[PDB]
């Protein structure tokens, strides 16, 4: 009825939930854990030079 | 007056500088640190360790864990809404 049609809007709705384009938290993430890398490549070859 | 000898006297000297002090820090940050990835324990097996291996490990961190909390309110609708407040 009425209220089966809600639902499956709203599906809709969360599939459009799904994409929001290109979701910028998903590359707001993405930066993220590269950048946690990167240091850690930076940070621990920093003492590493210190022995050399 | 004589042969001055400051050439042989580090037995001693190498525990005062700076760089000693970060020597013996990192050397043993180092020893025990594990090689090439091993023990990360992969195989989760605690109650629902199948869930622990689709969503839950993060791989994918998405709305599909509240999607299906969601379709699990969907499944209860003669338990809770419907014969009941």
């Amino acid at each position: 009825n009425d209220e089966s049609i809600l639902l499956l809007t709203f599906l809709g709705f969360t599939g459009l939930v799904a994409k929001y384009l290109a979701p910028a938290y998903k590359d707001f993430a993405d930066a993220r854990m590269k950048k946690v890398s990167d240091v850690l490549n930076a940070s621990r070859n920093k003492h590493v030079e210190a022995v050399k | 007056v004589s042969t001055l000898i400051p050439p042989k006297v580090v037995s001693s000297k190498n525990i005062g500088s700076a760089p000693n002090a970060k020597r013996i820090a990192n050397v043993v940050h180092f020893y025990k640190s594990l090689p090439q990835g091993p023990a990360p324990a992969i195989k989760a097996n605690t109650r629902l360790a199948r869930y622990k291996a689709k969503y839950f490990d993060g791989d994918n961190a998405s709305g599909k864990p509240l999607w299906h909390f969601a379709l699990g309110i969907i499944a209860f609708g003669y338990s809770m809404e419907y014969y009941f407040h």
